């Protein structure tokens, strides 16, 4: 189970027949789907698994940096916008971006100040991991451990390959959410919890389907 | 393969005189081969197995769908009542107070819940197109593109000859039809009418009605 | 008792008060002579002594009583959900089309063009095989759950189940018809 043959695959009984020959079950998350075939070329399978698993750690952190400015929201924390997608825009406001209501809090002012902090600081960070450094260097870039495990849970390799499917198929769901989030924040204009709410009010008529002929073209 | 004029290597390719030598992996074998991989997408043999049956299945959706996006407008110009003969206003039509009609006619489908469509396109469409990967009522062990069977009940691909010949003519119908199909993508979202509408207004006057009479039209500012 | 029956059949029992399924024996008779040109023209000899369906009158029952299970447990469904007779459908189905309640686009005249074609191809296809067994019990789509596997032919018991049904509904779709006219 989740490694070999035993792993269940993307289509269930209908993915018996037909599964990539190199899709052998030898990497968390195979649940061998590549019909489009991009991944018959080895070394640029060991290429997309890294994008896979950056891509899906980064969503991680979005959609919880997406849900928790809502939910905080709710509970009648002033925010200057709750929902995340015009969370950008608090720089521009007259007192700025404070961090959830407070003056001693960061208080940003300045975009360029903030965003050339952040290249300069990512620019480390991010080549760090395409090399090696200050917190490793002949590490894994997928999975370094070390440093990059405090707490001791990257042992015993019968429970940690469990902890990479558990890994990734988080991730997976997260990736699916914030291309969830960022299609029904382009669709409805409101926010994702904004949008579970009133799918709570009536799931029947408020759904996806009320905003179908929206996108129309008509000229 | 064999000397069926489509196939190996004097065979007609995609700039015709001006190809040269074809990429070394097209060797004429499968078919639709004008020698057309530029980008080089299908170097690996592999993946330009997962790219052909890619291509026919998006072919056969295509020429299904350029036959389903002219029919119910060209009917619609002939009088038949359709809620919107349009192919890319048909899907408010369940949105309207009759509901959606086919044909236009009130006691024929009936549609009134979107849900009740696409629940029972989900359950339908899954269990067909995993029995199109494998197995199947139909079909157990086929081809993956070319199954045959119970999907060729007139004969139609017995002779290997007429076979290897109508698999070109299956792919050239498919490639103008994801080709036109793409054109009635594009000039819906441009100029906002029906593709038959297009095409009678560019026959009405095709010294202004052709597409330049919306180049600015997404212009910035 | 019958001694021609009550073997590799599903209802082995002598029924029969007249023996309509019993294999006779035949006698061939001549052609008689028609010539003018003769002088004399007999009336033909006993030639050939012939010894001699059973098959056909298992096949025959089968499809009745299929017909009459469609029909019986038609007629009571229809008399409940719509709320009508089933000697009327046809009075008011000429009038409008309906099933259940739901309305149908079909003109009467359509139906005949729409049945002849339909059900009639379907029956064209049914003798269009020449195995009896077979033609009694086809395979195929007909048996999804595939029954064929089975066996029936021992003192196990896996096919009388619907021709004992099919005879009674084939006598309550006989008592529907002394009831529809008279009653
Ligand atoms: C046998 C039943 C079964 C079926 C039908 C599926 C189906 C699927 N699984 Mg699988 N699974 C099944 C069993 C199982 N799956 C899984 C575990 C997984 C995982 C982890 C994943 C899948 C995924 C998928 C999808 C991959 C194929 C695809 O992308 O289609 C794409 C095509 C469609 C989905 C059809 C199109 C949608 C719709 C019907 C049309 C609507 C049209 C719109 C209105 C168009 C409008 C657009 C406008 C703008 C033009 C597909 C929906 C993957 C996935 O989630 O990707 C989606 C995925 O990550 N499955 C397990 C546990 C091991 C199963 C156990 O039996
Ligand atoms: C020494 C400075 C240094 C700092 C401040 C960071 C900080 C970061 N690293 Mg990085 N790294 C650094 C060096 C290195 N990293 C890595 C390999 C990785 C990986 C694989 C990942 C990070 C990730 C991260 C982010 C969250 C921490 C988990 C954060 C931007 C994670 C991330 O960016 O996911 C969103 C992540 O997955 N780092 C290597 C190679 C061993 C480094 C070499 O010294
Ligand atoms: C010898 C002359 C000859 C020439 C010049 C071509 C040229 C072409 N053939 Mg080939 N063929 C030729 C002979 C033959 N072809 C074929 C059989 C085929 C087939 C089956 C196919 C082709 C296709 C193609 C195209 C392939 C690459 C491409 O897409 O260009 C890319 C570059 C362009 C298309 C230039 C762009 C045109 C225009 C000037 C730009 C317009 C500018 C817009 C205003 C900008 C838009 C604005 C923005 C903002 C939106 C290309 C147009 C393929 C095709 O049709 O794909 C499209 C194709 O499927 N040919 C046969 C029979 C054997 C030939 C016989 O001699
Ligand atoms: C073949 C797949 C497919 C495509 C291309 C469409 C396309 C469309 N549907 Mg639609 N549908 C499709 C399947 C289905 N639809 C519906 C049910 C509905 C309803 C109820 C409605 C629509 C509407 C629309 C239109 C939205 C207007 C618009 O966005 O303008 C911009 C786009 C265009 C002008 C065309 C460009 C097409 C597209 C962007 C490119 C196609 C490639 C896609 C990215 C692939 C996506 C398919 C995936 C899921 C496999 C749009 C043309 C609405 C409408 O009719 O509004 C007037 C509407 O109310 N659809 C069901 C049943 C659940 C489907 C089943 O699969
Ligand atoms: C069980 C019932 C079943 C149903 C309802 C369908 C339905 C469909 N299949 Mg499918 N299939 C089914 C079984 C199977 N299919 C396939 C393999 C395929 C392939 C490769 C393709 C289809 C395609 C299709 C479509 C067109 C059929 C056609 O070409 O008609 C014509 C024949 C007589 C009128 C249609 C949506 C085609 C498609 O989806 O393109 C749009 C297509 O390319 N099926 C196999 C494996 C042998 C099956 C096994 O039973
Ligand atoms: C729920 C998602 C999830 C899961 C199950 C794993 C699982 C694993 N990771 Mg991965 N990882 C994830 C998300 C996840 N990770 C994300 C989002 C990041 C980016 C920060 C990373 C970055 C990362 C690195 C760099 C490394 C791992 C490693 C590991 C392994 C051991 C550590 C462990 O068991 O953590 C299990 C994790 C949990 C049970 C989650 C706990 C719940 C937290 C506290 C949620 C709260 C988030 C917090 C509020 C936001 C602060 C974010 C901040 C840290 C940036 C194991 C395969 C290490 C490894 O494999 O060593 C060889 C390793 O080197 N991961
Ligand atoms: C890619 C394939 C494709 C797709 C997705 C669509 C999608 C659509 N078509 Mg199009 N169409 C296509 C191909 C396609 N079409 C082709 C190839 C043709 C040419 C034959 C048509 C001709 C066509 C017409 C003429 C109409 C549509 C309509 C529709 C819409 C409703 C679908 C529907 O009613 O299905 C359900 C359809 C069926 C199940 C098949 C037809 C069944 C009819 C009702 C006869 C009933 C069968 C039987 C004789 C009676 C049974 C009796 C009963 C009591 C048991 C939808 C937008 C309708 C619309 O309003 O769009 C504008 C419409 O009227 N289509
Ligand atoms: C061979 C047997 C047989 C025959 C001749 C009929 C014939 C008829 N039935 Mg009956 N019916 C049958 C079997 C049969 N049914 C069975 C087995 C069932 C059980 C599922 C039903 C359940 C049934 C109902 C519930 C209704 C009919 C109705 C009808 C009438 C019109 C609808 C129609 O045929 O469209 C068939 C269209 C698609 C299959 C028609 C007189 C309807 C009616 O209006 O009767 C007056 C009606 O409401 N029938
Ligand atoms: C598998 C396969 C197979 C075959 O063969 C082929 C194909 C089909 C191609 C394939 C598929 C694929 C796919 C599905 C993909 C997808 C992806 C995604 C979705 C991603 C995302 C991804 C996503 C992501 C990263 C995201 C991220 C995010 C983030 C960071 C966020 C941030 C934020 C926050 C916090 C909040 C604030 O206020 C703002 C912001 C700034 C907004
Ligand atoms: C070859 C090559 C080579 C080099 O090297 C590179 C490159 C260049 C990349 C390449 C190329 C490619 C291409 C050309 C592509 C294209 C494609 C397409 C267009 C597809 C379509 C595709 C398309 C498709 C599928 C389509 C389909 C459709 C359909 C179903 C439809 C449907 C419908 C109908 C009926 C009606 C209603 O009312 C609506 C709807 C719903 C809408």
């Amino acid at each position: 189970e989740w490694y070999g043959p035993d792993r269940p695959k993307f289509l269930g009984p209908f993915s018996e027949g037909d599964t990539p020959a190199y899709l052998t079950g030898e990497f968390p998350g195979d649940y061998g789907w590549d019909t489009a075939g991009l991944s018959a070329d080895p070394e640029t399978f060991k290429r997309y698994r890294e994008l896979e698993l950056i891509h899906a750690r980064w969503a991680m952190l979005g959609a919880l940096g997406c849900i928790t400015p809502e939910l905080l929201a709710k509970n009648g924390i002033p925010f200057g916008e709750a929902v995340w997608f015009k969370a950008g825009a608090q720089i521009f406001a007259e007192g700025g971006l404070n961090y959830l209501g407070n003056e001693n809090l960061i208080h940003a002012q300045s975009i360029i100040a903030t965003l050339a902090f952040q290249v300069v600081v990512m620019g480390l960070a991010e080549a760090y991991r395409a090399n090696g450094g200050p917190l490793g260097e002949g590490l894994d870039p997928l999975h370094p451990g070390g440093a990059f495990d405090p707490l001791g849970l990257a042992d015993d390799p019968d429970t940690f390959a469990e902890l990479k499917v558990k890994e990734i198929k988080n991730g997976r769901l997260a990736m699916f959410s914030m291309f969830g989030f960022f299609v029904q924040a382009i669709v409805t204009g409101k926010g994702p919890i904004q949008n579970l709410d009133d799918h709570l009010a009536n799931p029947t008529a408020v759904n996806a389907f009320a905003y179908a002929t929206k996108f129309t073209p008509s000229a | 393969t064999p000397d069926s004029f489509w196939y190996g290597p004097e065979r007609p390719l995609f700039l015709g005189a001006f190809t040269g030598e074809p990429p070394s992996y097209l060797t004429g074998e499968f078919p639709g081969d004008y020698g057309w991989d530029t980008a080089g997408l299908s170097a690996d043999p592999e993946t330009f197995k997962r790219y052909r049956e890619l291509e026919l299945i998006h072919a056969r959706w295509a020429m299904l769908g350029a036959l389903g996006c002219i029919f119910p407008e060209l009917l619609g110009s002939y009088g038949v009542p359709f809620g919107e003969a349009v192919w890319f206003k048909a899907g408010a039509q369940i949105f309207q107070e009759g509901g959606l009609d086919y044909l236009g006619n009130p006691n024929l489908v009936h549609a009134q819940s979107i849900l009740a469509i696409l629940g029972t396109q989900v359950l339908l469409m899954g269990a067909i197109e995993g029995y199109r990967v494998n197995g199947g009522p139909l079909g157990e062990g086929l081809d993956k593109l070319y199954p045959g069977g119970s999907f060729d009940p007139l004969g139609l691909a017995d002779d290997p000859d007429t076979f290897a010949e109508l698999k070109v003519k299956e792919i050239k119908n498919g490639r103008l039809a994801m080709f036109s199909m793409f054109g009635f993508f594009v000039q819906a979202i441009v100029t906002g009418k029906g593709p038959l509408q297009n095409l009678s207004d560019h026959l009405a006057n095709p010294g202004t009605n052709n597409a330049f009479a919306y180049a600015t039209k997404f212009t910035p500012q | 008792r019958p001694e021609w029956l009550d073997g590799s059949l599903p209802g082995d029992r002598g029924f029969d008060p007249l023996g309509l399924s019993k294999p006779s024996e035949f006698v061939v008779i001549g052609v008689d002579e028609n010539d003018q040109n003769a002088a004399k023209n007999n009336k033909g000899s006993v030639e050939a002594i012939v010894q001699a369906g059973l098959a056909r009158f298992r096949e025959c029952e089968l499809i009745h009583g299929r017909w009459a299970m469609l029909a019986c447990l038609g007629a009571l469904v229809a008399e409940a959900t719509t709320g009508v007779s089933w000697v009327e459908a046809g009075k008011v189905e000429l009038d409008g089309a309906s099933y259940a309640g739901l309305s149908l686009p079909f003109s009467i005249t359509q139906l005949i063009w729409i049945e002849v074609i339909l059900v009639g191809g379907a029956e064209f296809y049914r003798n269009s095989e020449t195995n009896p067994e077979k033609r009694c019990y086809p395979g195929g789509v007909f048996d999804p759950l595939k029954l064929a596997s089975e066996d029936e032919e021992r003192a196990f018991r896996l096919k009388t189940a619907e021709i004992k049904h099919a005879r009674l509904a084939m006598v309550s779709f006989f008592g529907y018809g002394v009831q529809a006219l008279s009653t």
